[PDB]
């Protein structure tokens, strides 16, 4: 049983929150290209 | 980490001061398993709220990330 988790630096956590607040993504793990 | 019957009060990996029960704490889950005051890391309250809510997300210290 193995699981992938995504590791966020402080910079990346803050950036991801901004992306959610700007309605650019649904959640902070909504990775895309 | 930090949920046992016999955990010490943990010092912040940045300021060395205790991370108390009425303070936001963030655990480095990259490797070190050090605790830190949210404030000391520079993470916003909103970012902390979102990251702590997401099961597939963890945080990594600036040391561990380099
Ligand atoms: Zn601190
Ligand atoms: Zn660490």
């Amino acid at each position: 049983a193995a699981k992938v988790v995504y590791v966020f630096s402080t910079e990346m956590a803050n950036k991801a929150a901004e992306a959610v607040l700007k309605g650019q993504v649904e959640t902070i793990v909504s990775f895309h290209i | 980490m930090g949920h046992s019957s016999s955990d010490p009060v943990y010092p912040c990996g940045i300021c060395t001061n205790e991370v108390n029960d009425d303070q936001d704490a963030i655990l480095c889950e990259a490797s070190c398993q050090k605790f830190f005051h949210r404030i000391c890391t520079g993470m916003t309250e909103t970012a902390y709220g979102l990251l702590t809510a997401e099961a597939s997300a963890v945080w990594g210290c600036d040391t561990c990330m380099a």
